[PDB]
């Protein structure tokens, strides 16, 4: 069957993609200016992995 | 001396089970793999085993008989433990070996082997039928009616002479309703042909292999085996007793299919090779150009022959009439014109040929002779070189020195794709479908271009329309053609050839013997296109233009053609126009097919008879 | 191809162009041999090899040889005057070899 | 389509790590994040941020598997094997699968996936031998595809019941159960008047 | 009988299947059979031809009873089946248009026909349309294999110099190597610059 | 009536309606004489055609006394039942017919058999066995493979093929990234 | 004991299930009873369904099928004891009572997996029962064997016996009995064997060979010995084409005992047969139902039915119309007069075809081989002059001189189809005299002396001396045979290739739709693995006008035949030829299914023999 769309979870989520693929950009600046960039690294492959989920899922729908 | 072997058992055990390279357990892997798809046996790779532990390899070397029959228990205990739950039956399998020690040359094998493992290669010349070996006898006393059993593994035992509970001195039947029994076929091995040494006659081995070994092979296919040099008391001198070879290992070299029903044994790394191949916009060229690198001109010859490799595509009806899908073709022509050469060629392209001489040839020998066994005395059935080039080209060097009572024999096995037999109270059509590929000069050696067509020419019609080309291959003396020539040839003796044959293949320009023995391969089992109805237009209104150009050309002479124009012959350019939509695997055959089909039969049959 | 009396099927015995393989053949008098016989020649001056198939032995034997011949023109004297191919019987394929 | 053909019904394998990466693994850090009261900070949105900014070197902690494997890449970190890949638990598994023919034993869902992903990338994290982990997991993989060949003579128009199956066994069968077990259904709700 | 066009259609169907899926990569799909499809379009204009010559032949007075219940029954179950080949045909080459559409051109044309060459491109504007609004944020028509890697080598597969992508510039200079993060290299690996993963 | 399973635009399932079943006609029709390959000619009762089961389906249902009896098909034949019930692993089904179980479901339904449906169900559960053996058996093909993928319907090679990829890409990813 | 019982009793339960088995054992013991006593003789076996005891017992079928030698001797045993139950007779004679005659077992349908042939068959099947299909060579002679010895104890009054094993005997295994018979009792009394009271069974042995057919690339058949005894003994000729079902079983020591040394040879196997069915269709004739009968009449009432018949032989090769003819009066062939003082007259015609090179010669013979009951082909290179007659062996069973058929023998009431007919050796082509003149091939070799029937019609195909027929020379110039022997064929047609731009057109435009064939259920590019009737039919045809009719000579068909005769005669024509006359005239006659040789039969023959005369 076609499921029903998660209406108020999608809204969420491409809220928090947005907000946090700003954020990335944002933390990026300072770096022009400890300066350990582990945490960058998880903040970018984590969206990689969310993007990929919702496009996966878009997609099949 | 069983605390020995359950040691050596123990130590193969765990070769199964823990030999490893990467993440994958490869033997424990390939054991299950075959025990779902009811193969019980094992390929071993003899690099592995040296590298697991060299003293397992040193005791398997060292005295092969007592060990391989120990490592095929270790191999059933394996083979129930990863497929069978305990707690809650298989054959004994088969050990097969794989190696690269280094071949020994058949006629090298001496004293000094016997017992040992040996690897080396040679032509199958035979092949027996099935014999069957026993591995268990169920047994029962004569006398006092004890009953046992005897397994047995074909290394180098006999049935008791004690009843084991007077009974008596050989107190032992064999129930057969309880035994078992494998499968084991005497091969026969000639030496390969560039081994043998000066001025002597090929040498032969017997051998024997059991079990999934067995009709792994088909006479004429060159091979390498692995097996057990070792030794017979055969009743066939003094102290004296006749080798051969257990064989542990065949590998036939050109993955050449054996006995075989069109089974899809290719892999999928090789046929996308295939199927990218196919669909080269310059694959005629690529083809032609691989056909005999080293033979300079003679283009129409390398299309032909690329055409004869194909075959057409053969058809059923349901009349129950049979249509030869096989292309003959016949080189007539001047001395050193590469015609030999070619049929040497056509040898090593083709996955099943056969070439012989006409001159070194009888009747008999080409198809099939009746043979006496001297043990029967009964008279048996022996296939000729027709029947060895089943499915394949005989390439019939010398066809103008053929005598005539031997060249008649070879009329039925060109059409009608049989050989027939009616001797000794045998009878019987054998199946036999081949191309010829011939080879012939004129009488008068030479063409003598001044004389009339038919003077030249030997052969009766009836033979001459059993070929869907005739060549007649001129030598014409143009200057520029010469130079061109003897440049080329020159490039061969001076090793120039050969880097340019490597750089053109490297290049895409041509593509090698083993590759192109695969292709051909593959063709013959992937299409076998049908004419669109658009090019039945184009050949019937050929063939009947060919007729009417005939019938003129036969009033101007005042006589019957030598070589002639048939209805054989419109199935010739039919069959040729199938065989060019084969090569790129199309499944019809078209309008541009029909225009190069037509186009090689002028240049062939059409102008060898306007002569 | 011989028979043996005893066991009573077919092997092979070599030829001339087998026992003289990496050697020379001689053959004195050329001309005078029956043209059945020697048009047996023609694939041992060229492809080296002997390709018999006879009585269900098919196979090949190696025949290198270099072969030397002797031979008189015909009528049993040169005549300086005509071709070649006038004063000798023989034909193209066997004169080029 | 816009899926692919070889996704339509299933998931492809790295499909099947990608689910597993999605787990807690408990580490021991090879670095202190954690500040003293006497910076960059992780501020993740699809696992907790919290567990990450606490490390201090040596004193294990869980995250997420494919933070533990991207640290791991680093030498910032190792990973701790779970107590089911120890040749202890993994012995008493396998007396177990041989003990009760009709059932699989209680394994956790992706002990496949992380054995592989684990073998590869902590290899010198296990305080086992390496080579007898890897063993045992083939004695485990091999004694539960044979209670599956013995499963599969049971298809049938209702329904089967799977308890113990990893989700690499179920997405290996996947294709063959359910194709076959609708055909079978095709055919007797055909017979229905 | 009138069926019998349409089963040539649908066994080039059931080829062209085959085809796209036994070949690993994208394959250029088949050249339209608009000789096949215009013969089967003919037939079907006869069999309403015949429909025609009936209608009128019941007010004639012919035995329409039987003869046209069966009669115009048989016709129309004949255009039922040539409708159901040419659509099964459409369809699946439909199905590969759109295949191409987010593989590719979301990143052959003289075989398609004129429809299909209009089709495809009111398609790639409408992929272009789903990514080019809310939703924007995920590329739709990237990779579904899952980001398991993070920094990847690549070697470049071929030249083609200085180059700009949203993310960063390389120099694709023939036989270098880079070790740079999978996300930015991803859509040169699949138009083929790139090599490794 | 149809069944939602087999669909409109299945393209195995249009070839599968393509294939003719024998046919005898109750009725004398005038026009319908192209079935019987000459237009000129009626059509007369008892006359035995073979006909596709894409018209054959749906002449059988209307005319009670319908247009035409389904005679029963060789390939549901009391010599096929017996062949299936003694050997179903070795029997050659792709030369019994390429479409075999797609054509025994819809006959099947045409006719409500019991008797056909448990024969059919058997064959598919038994073949199933084997079709899962040579889709798990992975080379590092056989002829004891090759020789039962010729044995194999245009039906069980799509279950082959499927579930042959799903082993396969499965040892890919546990033995190489 | 304990087993045997109960599987016993198993069977038995099957016999009471599926009555008809009951009914078969009471319809052979009835026929028996009245024409031995009450007075050619039915056996006692049964044909069992396997089908039916699949059903029954799945448990008791796969233990025929994989254990015979355990489950059909009990199986054998219920039958015969089921028999023994119906049996009643007043005064049963010694040989009766003394008889060991149990009924015997024969198997039906559906083997699956134990189908095979004898290049399949493999050490894997052995000790299963096995169905194989091949063709027959090498029957050896019928022999009796000892089973059974009764001996009379004088001085006592009382008949001992004895039974007697061998490994092909019996499907389990004995210890083997000597073949010696008793001389003296226990007691010591003398001992006289009473034969007729002993038993004998027939035995023979078969060699089944692969059908070539089937061969694989560039392999030669492979066969198999089968062992045939009581009741199967001569149910096969060598050529037939059959399927026999039997246990496939080992025999012998097999090197295993310490009187050989070689170790490398293996066991001997044989197939002790249980049943065997004849074929004939690539079975042996068609058994013709009701509705058969109702076609074949029916169409023989259309006066077009010689051009249906003809023009149905060999549908994909064009015109030969005349030829075709002649085919169809060949296969059904006129009728011989076994006439006193040993004047016996020939039914059989003769047909050769002389022709250019590429005109269907060879594959107008390939379409006879094909359609008729018994075909053998020849080729004339690839036959010898013995293995056309007859040739001499060694019966190895027996170690004794025998003949083996030839291909003139082995075709008795066929077609013999001899291709390159002029390429015949002279020695060879003195052996077809001897069939074409005397129907009969005479021995006189290895002190065997003998006539063998060899009744059969020669079709041939030869071409003229030079490779085409030269138009400027005269027949006996151009056919390279003795005017003796194209004497003996009633039609020697004469057939050129010659140009003409319609013909060529018209046989270009058939042989390319005859290329252009799909056969059903292939796909395109796959490689293989107003009227006319169908073969089958036109087989059908044949046979019910061979076996139905025999048509008598008639006046109006005589005042045409020796009007048509004296006309020939008067402007190569002989004494023989007024008797092709009459034969065409009695075939054509077979073809209408009438009893009377009408004025047109004598019409139709005469046209078509003027037509191979003149080339009308
Ligand atoms: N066109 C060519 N290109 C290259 N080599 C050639 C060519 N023509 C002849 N030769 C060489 O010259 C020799 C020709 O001998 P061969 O190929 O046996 O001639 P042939 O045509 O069979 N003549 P023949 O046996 O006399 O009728 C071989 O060594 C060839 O390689
Ligand atoms: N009238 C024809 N109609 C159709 N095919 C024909 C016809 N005549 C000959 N052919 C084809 O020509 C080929 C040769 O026929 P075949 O019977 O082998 O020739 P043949 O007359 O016996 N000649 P030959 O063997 O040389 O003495 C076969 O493929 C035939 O089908
Ligand atoms: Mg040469
Ligand atoms: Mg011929
Ligand atoms: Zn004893």
């Amino acid at each position: 069957e076609l499921l029903p769309y998660p209406h108020q979870l999608m809204k969420r989520l491409l809220n928090r993609i947005s907000m946090q693929s700003q954020l990335i950009e944002n933390i990026s600046m300072g770096f022009l200016d400890n300066e350990s960039k582990l945490p960058l690294l998880c903040m970018e492959t984590e969206l990689e992995r969310l993007k990929f989920v919702i496009r996966s899922y878009i997609r099949c729908r | 001396n069983d605390d020995d072997n359950t040691e050596i058992i123990k130590s193969f055990k765990n070769f199964i089970l823990e030999f490893r390279l990467d993440s994958q357990f490869i033997y424990r892997d390939q054991l299950r793999n075959n025990i779902l798809v009811k193969n019980y046996s094992l390929t071993v790779n003899m690099e592995h085993l040296i590298g697991y532990n060299e003293d397992i390899y040193k005791k398997l070397s060292d005295e092969p008989s007592d060990i391989i029959p120990l490592f095929e228990t270790a191999i059933t205990q394996v083979a129930k433990r990863i497929s069978i739950l305990s707690r809650a039956s298989l054959p004994t399998f088969q050990l097969i070996l794989n190696s690269n020690a280094n071949q020994i040359p058949l006629r090298d094998l001496d004293s000094e082997h016997v017992s040992k493992i040996v690897r080396l290669s040679g032509i199958i010349i035979s092949t027996s039928v099935l014999s069957s070996r026993a591995t268990y006898l169920s047994i029962m006393c004569r006398n006092c009616r004890h009953t046992t059993s005897i397994t047995i593994n074909n290394f180098n035992v006999s049935l008791p002479r004690s009843c084991l509970s007077n009974c008596g001195p050989d107190p032992y039947i064999i129930i057969h309703e309880s035994s078992k029994f494998i499968d084991q076929q005497f091969l026969k091995l000639q030496e390969i042909p560039e081994l043998v040494p000066v001025g002597e006659m090929p040498r032969n081995l017997t051998m024997t292999c059991d079990r999934y070994l067995t009709n792994k092979v088909i006479p004429g296919t060159r091979v390498t085996i692995v097996g057990i040099y070792s030794i017979y008391n055969s009743k066939n001198g003094v102290a004296i007793r006749t080798p051969y070879i257990k064989i542990l290992g065949i590998q036939s070299d050109v993955e050449t299919s054996s006995i075989w029903n069109s089974v899809t044994m290719f892999t999928e790394e090789e046929e996308e090779e295939f199927l990218q191949l196919s669909r080269n916009p310059k694959l005629y060229e690529i083809l032609t150009n691989s056909i005999a690198p080293s033979i300079f001109g003679n283009e129409d010859i390398k299309k032909a022959i690329v055409c004869l490799l194909m075959g057409g595509s053969k058809k059923i009806l349901p009349d129950g009439m049979r249509l030869r899908g096989d292309i003959n073709v016949l080189l007539l022509g001047d001395p050193g014109t590469a015609k030999s050469q070619l049929l040497k060629f056509v040898e090593k392209v083709s996955p099943i040929a056969v070439y012989t001489s006409g001159k070194g040839s009888s009747a008999a020998g080409l198809t099939a002779s009746v043979q006496r066994d001297p043990m029967t005395r009964e008279f048996y059935l022996e296939g000729g070189a027709m029947v060895l080039a089943d499915g394949g080209v005989v390439c019939i060097d010398e066809f103008d020195k053929m005598r005539d009572e031997d060249r008649v024999a070879i009329h039925e096995a060109m059409e009608q794709q049989t050989i027939s037999i009616a001797k000794a109270g045998i009878t019987t059509v054998l199946n036999s479908r081949t191309s010829v590929l011939a080879a012939a000069n004129p009488i008068y050696g030479r063409y003598d271009d001044l004389k009339s067509p038919g003077d030249n020419i030997d052969f009766q019609t009836t033979i001459l329309s059993r070929f869907d080309m005739i060549f007649i291959v001129k030598d014409d003396h143009n200057e520029e053609r010469d130079i061109s020539i003897a440049n080329h040839v020159i490039n061969i003796h001076t090793g120039n050839a050969n880097a340019m044959q490597n750089q053109q293949e490297e290049n895409g320009s041509e593509i090698s013997i083993e590759k192109m023995k695969r292709y051909i391969t593959y063709c013959r089992l992937k299409c076998a296109p049908r004419l669109s109805p658009q090019a039945a237009e184009k050949l019937s209104s050929n063939f009947v233009t060919i007729r009417k150009q005939l019938l003129i050309n036969e009033l101007e002479s005042t006589e019957r053609s030598s070589i002639p124009i048939t209805i054989r012959q419109l199935e010739a350019i039919i069959r040729i126009t199938e065989s060019l939509a084969k090569l790129e695997l199309s499944p019809i055959a078209q309008e541009r097919h029909v225009d190069e089909a037509i186009r090689l039969f002028q240049a062939s049959t059409m102008d060898a008879a306007s002569q | 191809v011989r028979k043996d009396p005893i066991t009573k099927e077919w092997t092979l015995e070599g030829g001339a162009l087998v026992l003289a393989d990496k050697g020379v053949c001689l053959i004195d008098e050329f001309d005078k041999m029956n043209d059945q016989d020697r048009t047996s020649i023609h694939e041992a001056m060229e492809q080296q090899s002997i390709s018999i198939s006879k009585a269900g032995i098919v196979t090949t034997l190696q025949a290198r040889c270099s072969i030397i011949a002797a031979a008189n023109p015909n009528g049993g004297r040169y005549n300086s005057t005509l071709p070649l191919a006038q004063n000798v019987s023989l034909t193209e394929p066997i004169l080029s070899r | 389509m816009s899926l692919p053909a070889h996704l339509q019904q299933t998931f492809s394998p790295e499909e099947i790590q990608f689910i597993v990466e999605n787990e807690p693994i408990k580490i021991f850090p090879r670095i202190t994040t954690r500040q003293k009261i006497r910076h960059t900070r992780w501020q993740l949105i699809t696992t907790d941020d919290k567990a990450l900014n606490n490390m201090v070197a040596m004193r294990s902690t869980e995250v997420v598997l494919w933070i533990a494997l991207l640290l791991k890449q680093q030498s910032k970190c190792s990973i701790v094997a779970p107590q089911w890949l120890t040749t202890k638990e993994l012995d008493r598994k396998i007396q177990y699968e041989k003990t009760h023919p009709d059932r699989f034993s209680e394994l956790p869902w992706n002990w496949l996936v992380l054995a592989r992903i684990l073998f590869n990338k902590a290899k010198d994290d296990f305080h086992d031998p390496i080579h007898e982990l890897r063993g045992k997991i083939q004695d485990l993989r091999e004694i539960r595809q044979i209670k599956v060949l013995k499963g599969l003579k049971y298809l049938n128009e209702s329904h089967l019941q799977l308890d113990n199956l990893s989700l690499l066994e179920i997405n290996e069968l996947r294709p063959f159960i359910t194709e076959i077990m609708d055909k079978l259904r095709e055919i007797h709700t055909a017979s229905l008047t | 009988m009138y069926g019998d066009l349409g089963n040539k259609l649908v066994l080039e169907a059931k080829r062209t299947k085959q085809l796209y899926a036994r070949s690993n990569q994208d394959v250029n799909l088949p050249m339209y059979h608009e000789d096949i499809i215009r013969n089967i379009l003919k037939e079907v204009s006869n069999l309403r031809k015949n429909t025609e010559y009936l209608k009128e032949q019941q007010q004639l007075g012919m035995l329409d009873d039987k003869v046209a219940k069966c009669q115009y029954f048989v016709t129309l179950l004949c255009m039922e089946r040539n409708k159901r080949c040419l659509l099964a045909y459409q369809r699946l080459r439909t199905d590969i248009l759109d295949s191409m559409a987010w593989n590719n051109n979301g990143l052959d044309t003289n075989n398609l026909s004129h429809q299909e060459q209009e089709y495809l491109k009111e398609y790639c504007d409408l992929i272009t349309d789903l990514k080019s609004g809310d939703l924007v944020d995920i590329d739709l028509s990237g990779s579904l294999v899952p980001p398991s890697d993070v920094f990847i080598d690549v070697r470049v597969l071929k030249d083609a110099g200085e180059i700009q992508t949203e993310y960063g510039v390389f120099n694709l200079i023939k036989d270098s190597q880079f070790f740079v993060r999978q996300s930015d290299v991803e859509r040169l690996i699949q138009q083929g610059y790139l090599q490794k993963i | 009536s149809h069944m939602a399973s087999m669909g409109y635009y299945d393209i195995d399932d249009v070839l599968a309606d393509g294939t003719e079943f024998p046919c005898k006609f109750q009725y004398d029709i005038p026009g319908l004489g192209y079935l019987e390959n000459n237009p000129g000619r009626p059509i007369t009762k008892n006359t035995k055609l073979s006909l596709p089961l894409w018209l054959a389906r749906i002449l059988a249902i209307v005319g009670p006394v319908p247009f035409v009896e389904l005679l029963p098909p060789d390939m549901f034949s009391t010599k096929v039942m017996n062949a299936i019930k003694t050997d179903p692993v070795a029997l050659d089904l792709h030369s019994i017919n390429s479409h075999f179980f797609s054509l025994a479901i819809k006959w099947i339904m045409l006719f409500s058999e019991k008797e056909l449906a448990n024969v059919v169900s058997e064959l598919l559960l038994q073949r199933a066995q084997e079709l899962n053996h040579h889709a798990s058996s992975l080379s590092i093909t056989n002829i004891a493979t090759s020789t039962f993928l010729l044995k194999l319907e245009e039906m069980e090679k799509e279950i082959y093929k499927k579930s042959h990829e799903s082993y396969k890409d499965t040892k890919r990813w546990m033995f190489k990234k | 004991d304990a087993v045997f019982g109960d599987r016993v009793r198993r069977f038995q339960e099957f016999l009471d299930t599926f009555t008809s088995y009951r009914d078969s054992v009471r319809s052979i013991q009835v026929y028996n009873s009245n024409n031995a006593a009450n007075y050619n003789i039915l056996p006692h076996r049964i044909i069992i369904s396997l089908d039916d005891l699949r059903e029954f017992d799945r448990s008791f079928w796969s233990g025929i099928l994989v254990e015979p030698a355990y489950f059909i001797p009990p199986a054998e045993k219920a039958l015969t004891d089921l028999a023994d139950s119906m049996d009643d007779v007043p005064h049963p004679n010694a040989s009766a009572v003394s008889s060991r005659h149990p009924w015997k077992l024969s198997f039906k349908g559906s083997f699956g997996a134990h189908a095979l042939s004898p290049r399949t068959l493999t050490a894997q099947h052995l000790n299963k029962l096995v169905s194989v299909e091949g063709i027959v060579t090498k029957t050896s002679l019928v022999r009796p064997k000892l089973i059974r010895s009764v001996h009379y104890a004088a001085k006592t009054g009382r008949f001992h016996y004895r039974d007697y094993t061998d490994a092909t005997t019996t499907l389990t295994t004995r210890i083997p009995t000597p073949a010696i018979y008793p001389t003296e009792d226990t007691e010591g009394n003398k001992l006289t064997t009473e034969y007729g009271y002993s038993t004998f069974i027939d035995h023979q042995r078969i060699t089944v060979q692969e059908m070539p057919e089937m061969a694989p690339a560039g392999q030669l058949p492979r066969s198999i010995d089968v062992i045939l005894d009581d009741d199967l003994v001569d149910k096969t000729k060598p050529g037939d084409r059959v399927n026999v079902v039997g246990v496939f079983k080992s025999l012998g020591a097999g090197g295993m005992n310490q009187s050989n040394s070689n170790t490398l040879i293996g066991f001997k196997t044989l197939i002790l047969g249980n049943t065997v069915y004849p074929l004939h269709a690539r079975a042996a004739r068609q058994m013709l139902t009701d509705f058969d009968i109702r076609n074949i009449n029916k169409l023989s009432k259309k006066k077009d039915i010689f051009d249906i018949l003809s023009q149905s032989l060999a549908p994909s090769i064009y015109g030969h119309d005349h030829i075709k003819k002649a085919i169809l009066l060949m296969l059904m062939g006129g009728v011989e007069k076994n006439l006193e003082n040993g004047s016996h007259l020939r039914g059989d015609i003769n047909i050769l075809m002389v022709g250019d090179p590429s005109t269907a010669k060879s594959q107008l013979l390939r379409f006879v081989l094909n359609t008729a009951s018994l075909a053998i082909a020849t080729t004339g290179r690839g036959s010898s002059g013995v293995g056309l007659t007859a040739a001499v062996t060694t019966d190895r069973e027996t170690g004794e001189r025998r003949l083996e058929a030839g291909a003139m023998v082995l075709a008795d009431r066929g077609v013999v189809c001899i291709d390159e007919f002029d390429k015949m050796t002279d020695v060879d082509r003195v052996a077809i005299h001897e069939v074409m003149e005397q129907q009969t091939v005479t021995i006189a070799k290895a002190g065997i002396h003998t006539t063998l029937n060899a009744r059969c019609s020669v079709i041939a195909a030869a071409n003229p001396v030079f490779g085409q027929y030269d138009v400027n020379r005269d027949p006996h110039q151009n056919i390279a045979l003795p005017d003796s022997l194209l004497s003996r064929f009633d039609l020697l047609f004469v057939v050129t290739d010659d140009i003409n731009e319609i013909r060529d057109r018209s046989i270009s435009e058939h042989v390319l739709r005859t290329h252009r064939y799909l056969p059903p259920g292939y796909l395109e590019g796959e490689p293989v693995r107003p009227k006319l009737v169908t073969i089958p039919f036109l087989r059908k045809y044949v046979q019910y006008a061979k076996e139905r009719v025999i048509p008598q000579l008639t006046q109006e068909a005589i005042n045409v035949i020796v009007k048509n005769y004296t006309d020939l005669r008067n402007d190569p024509i002989t004494a023989r030829t007024l008797e092709t006359l009459i034969r065409l005239a009695t075939a054509h006659a077979k073809v209408r299914l009438s009893k009377t040789v009408n004025k047109v039969d004598a019409k139709v023959a005469a046209n078509l023999l003027r037509f191979a005369l003149l080339g009308e």
